[PDB]
RNA sequence: UAAGUCGACAAGAAGAUGGGCUUGGAAGCAGCCAUAAUUUAAAGAUCUCGUAACAGAGCACUUGUUAAAUCUUAAAAGCAU
């Protein structure tokens, strides 16, 4: 997984709830430094009681604004149509690099 | 490349396949190595 | 196979059409082995390939997707075949609903490239000829087989585009084996981000 | 990306030298204006105590140090009242399996310890712990431990 | 009577502030206990040992309990489990969180020799 | 000598390998699950050694600014913040549920003398707690309504857990505002007397922790209830209220 | 070996501390001596590259994700290349 080309992230989901796995483990991929690269993040955990459906934001620097449904979608799933926009990014970078 | 009768791997990246071996020859085992052009090797004469 | 046995997502718009086993006649052969049309259809275009009937493909159009599967594991041949059956629909379905793509990267000093017609040598009516100045004393110029699409965003970039990998890749090989890059000032030609380490003298 | 260099430099003796000019001069950002901060830096410290720094040369060569205590060789030494060796200064044993330059006491271990622990890196380690850490450099320096 | 150092003893360079002086050695009961422990970490001549040492070493055994002479198998391979207990109290409790850390040496213990060895084994 | 059948005593028959560090370190889980009533699970985000150092710091000074005069333990250094195999700590309340060892019959055991001797396999090791485990989770709703399937989402991803040896209120303000604060009830130190909380790699590693539940005396908690026990300003206390009605 | 084997990928791989000596310089990594500790989910006074010397990239080692329900690794023997 590439985070470079990822400018910021929003995640509200509950933890107790099985379906925000895929949530916590999209949350983890991302490196150390994202944070101070300028990279913002806000988490916020809802309460075991009552349960919102999981909200995963995800927005590129290049405007895109992804945003995929966490209880429907496998961490597998969430990856690849992070990296497929990550990828034409970086040989758009270099077709126009030189 | 280096033909030799006893060929062997000489770091992490070399591998061990058989190339040229189709209908009509055997074939020989090679040692391709993609880091360093010095480790490539051949086991057996045409 | 880990990978023969992960169902393959049709996304919207892939249609896949499985035929029946037909075997054709061979005066040479004794005994042909069945195979099975699969035919890949989508926006861009549409591919086929033939596999062998003992692998079995479970096309189930309520969920959109299409596993494989073999009649024996034990044998070498059906364990081959089922992963390498199965990469190439993963190809076929990914290239006729996005495409593939390949980057050609031109160093060195008096490296161009461009795409205009050259009705002379044409094999087709309309076929784009990339014309390549790598310090030849000839000019070199190669057709764009059928079903792709060559483009040059900068004189040292060319972009290749088509539904078939194999047929993409296999031509940007041959632009590259025009100049294979040398290690020691990186002039050559780079297919998708490819490198070469350089000599520190 | 943001390099890092080590240095050990005298307590106020910070110029354009063998220890600072080719140690900074070298990466593009102001020797003299660093000269400059880190004498403020050290202004209560013995002239001429040697210094380890840890300088962080940020992009567009904007630089941050921190001024750590002395090292902890330097102190046993200083402290085991080891005999001074050619250079003006207190040299460890060759092979400290056999020789034996001194005989530290526990007593100052634990003063070694706690100046050690002024730091806040290192303010959290119980100081159980550190007195052993220095005793275990001792054996590498050829230095004893008297109850 | 415990210290070599007597109280009142200077440290010799121990300070290198410039406005103070060398630290001075305070009374021994001052010091915290752990320090007069800290030092538990320091660990025809064989004709010798042949006529004194093999000596003892066949007399010594004494084997009437055949465990006594068993592998005597180390703390990092047991199976046993640890004195932990539900709802038992705060001592035993600390003195169950006293064992998982003596077995965290154990395991410690043996990495060095499997990453040592590891390494002998590539530097031949 | 030492016969075949002949068993060390402390190295019983176990379902898997021991010395391997995967069995090795569920026995250690298995008596922190016991021994530690107040655990709380967070969720390191890849945390460098330098600032785990500096979260670990801190709690070594919030905690050490508590008033125990009352010659109670020496309970301020047993208090760590420890990583865990979430993989295998999930075998752990598995065990600690599902397997009862007084359901276990003894069998002759041979020593080294070759006589049999009674012995009873009841370690957490045991081919018995591996199948009592697995048969206790082939059931689907049951395994929801115990403790353990209120915690398995949360055991997803790396977790840290804080290990405390019992139910001290006057701790967890002190550690709750240091890794997720929350005022007015838990607010941050201040910076006019904890500069080094507020410091650059210290306050770029509890950006990265995120307290997502806790365990007490072998019950679920949310985040938001551990608030509520944490409130009380000391559990003795509360009960005196109780009696003055 | 579902207590997730095997492979890959993501991150970590600390601190006392540039161990002492040697040397123009020797900071894990020319050479010599020592290599009980400490704190950690783990981290050799250092296994392979790298620097004039640092830095830096990997390894041992550690956690996590993907993922096998006869599918891991090694040795021996038989017949072949
Ligand atoms: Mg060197
Ligand atoms: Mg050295
Ligand atoms: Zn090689």
């Amino acid at each position: 997984m590439l985070t470079r080309f990822i400018t910021d992230v929003s995640t509200r989901f509950n933890p107790f709830s099985a379906k925000a796995k895929a949530a916590r483990l999209f949350l983890s991929f991302l490196p150390p430094n994202a944070r101070s690269n300028g990279m913002n993040i806000t988490t916020q955990l809802l309460p075991r009681n009552s349960t919102e459906t999981p909200l995963l934001y995800v927005k590129f620097k290049d405007g895109k604004e992804m945003n995929l449904d966490v209880e429907n979608m496998g961490i597998k799933s969430i990856v690849e149509e992070v990296d497929r926009h990550s990828r034409i990014l970086q040989k758009q970078a270099d077709l126009n690099d030189g | 490349m280096k033909v030799h009768s006893a060929i062997k791997k000489r770091c992490e990246h070399c591998k061990v396949v058989r190339r040229k071996a189709n209908k009509r020859q055997n074939g020989y085992l090679y040692i391709i190595c993609p880091a360093n052009p010095r480790h490539k090797q051949r086991q057996g004469y045409r | 196979s880990k990978l023969g046995r992960t169902p393959l997502s049709i996304p919207p718009g892939v249609e896949i059409t499985i035929g029946e086993p037909f075997v054709k006649r061979d005066m040479t052969q004794w005994k042909q082995q069945p195979k099975r049309k699969i035919t890949v259809q989508g926006p861009l275009g549409q591919l086929e390939m033939d596999i062998p009937d003992f692998i079995k493909i479970d096309h189930d159009a309520e969920a959109r997707r299409a596993t494989l599967s073999v009649a024996n594991r034990d044998e070498k041949e059906q364990r081959e075949m089922w992963g390498t059956t199965w990469a190439y629909l993963n190809r076929f379905i990914m290239g006729v609903s996005e495409g593939h793509t390949a980057v050609l990267r031109l160093v060195g000093i008096g490296y161009r490239a461009t795409i205009d017609t050259r009705p002379e040598k044409e094999e087709y009516p309309g076929q784009q000829f990339v014309c390549l100045k790598l310090g030849f004393s000839h000019p070199v110029e190669m057709g764009v087989p059928k079903g792709m699409k060559a483009s040059t965003p900068q004189p040292t970039r060319i972009l290749l585009e088509g539904i078939n990998r194999e047929q993409v890749m296999t031509f940007a090989a041959d632009i590259r084996r025009w100049r294979v890059p040398e290690p020691y000032k990186g002039k050559g030609i780079f297919v998708n981000g490819e490198t070469i380490k350089l000599k520190q003298k | 990306v943001e390099q890092v260099v080590k240095l050990i430099v005298g307590a106020g003796q910070a110029s354009p030298s063998p220890p600072v000019g080719p140690a900074l001069g070298s990466k593009g950002i102001k020797s003299m204006d660093f000269c400059k901060e880190f004498n403020a830096r050290t202004a209560h410290i013995n002239t001429g105590t040697p210094m380890p720094v840890r300088v962080t040369v940020r992009p567009d060569r904007s630089f941050h140090f921190d001024v750590r205590t002395p090292h902890t060789s330097w102190l046993l030494l200083n402290a085991a009242e080891a005999p001074i060796g050619k250079g003006g200064k207190r040299k460890g044993a060759s092979n400290p399996g056999k020789e034996v330059v001194g005989t530290v006491s526990l007593k100052h271990v634990y003063e070694i310890a706690k100046i050690k622990q002024s730091e806040l890196r290192l303010s959290g380690l119980p100081l159980e712990g550190l007195c052993r850490a220095v005793i275990y450099q001792a054996r590498s320096i050829g230095i004893n431990v008297i109850p | 009577a415990i210290s070599s150092c007597p109280a009142g003893t200077k440290l010799n360079g121990l300070n290198y502030f410039k406005n103070k002086a060398d630290p001075v050695a305070l009374p021994d009961e001052e010091y915290p206990e752990w320090l007069w422990r800290c030092l538990e970490v320091q660990k025809k001549q064989r004709r010798l040992a042949m006529k004194r040492a093999r000596a003892q070493e066949a007399k010594i055994l004494a084997s009437g309990d055949l465990e006594a002479l068993a592998p005597k198998i180390p703390l990092q391979k047991q199976s046993v489990n640890l004195p932990g207990a539900v709802n038992g109290g705060v001592q035993d409790a600390v003195l169950a969180d006293e064992k998982r850390e003596e077995l965290r040496k154990a395991m410690r213990k043996e990495r060095k020799a499997k990453i040592k060895e590891s390494n002998y084994l590539k530097a031949m | 000598r030492l016969p075949d059948d002949y068993v060390p005593p402390t190295q019983p028959p176990s379902a898997r390998p021991v010395d391997t560090r995967k069995s090795q370190l569920l026995r250690t889980y298995t008596s922190m699950l016991r021994s530690t009533p107040l655990m709380l699970i967070f969720q390191h985000n890849n945390l460098t050694a330098i600032e785990w150092a500096a979260i670990r710091r801190e709690l070594s000074l919030a905690l050490s600014n508590v008033p125990v005069p009352e010659g109670a333990p020496d309970i301020t250094s047993k208090i760590h913040l420890q990583v865990v195999r979430t993989r295998i700590f999930d075998v752990a309340l598995k065990t600690v549920e599902f397997f009862d060892p007084s359901t276990v019959e003894p069998t002759t055991a041979t020593t080294a003398t070759g006589t049999k001797v009674p012995a009873t396999y009841n370690h957490d090791l045991s081919k018995h707690a591996w199948k009592a485990v697995k048969e206790a989770t082939k059931n689907t709703e049951a395994v929801e309504k115990t403790v353990y399937g209120q915690l398995a989402p949360l055991l997803v991803g790396p977790v840290a857990i804080l290990t405390l040896p019992s139910v001290s209120p006057a701790h967890l303000g002190a550690a709750l505002s240091v890794l997720a604060p929350s005022p007015p009830a838990f607010p941050a130190p201040s910076r006019k007397k904890n500069p080094g909380y507020y410091d650059l790699t210290c306050q770029s590693g509890l950006q990265k922790l995120l307290l997502v539940g806790g365990r007490i005396e072998g019950k679920a908690f949310d985040y938001d209830g551990i608030k509520w026990v944490g409130g009380i300003e000391n559990g003795i206390e509360g009960l005196r209220a109780q009696l003055v009605h």
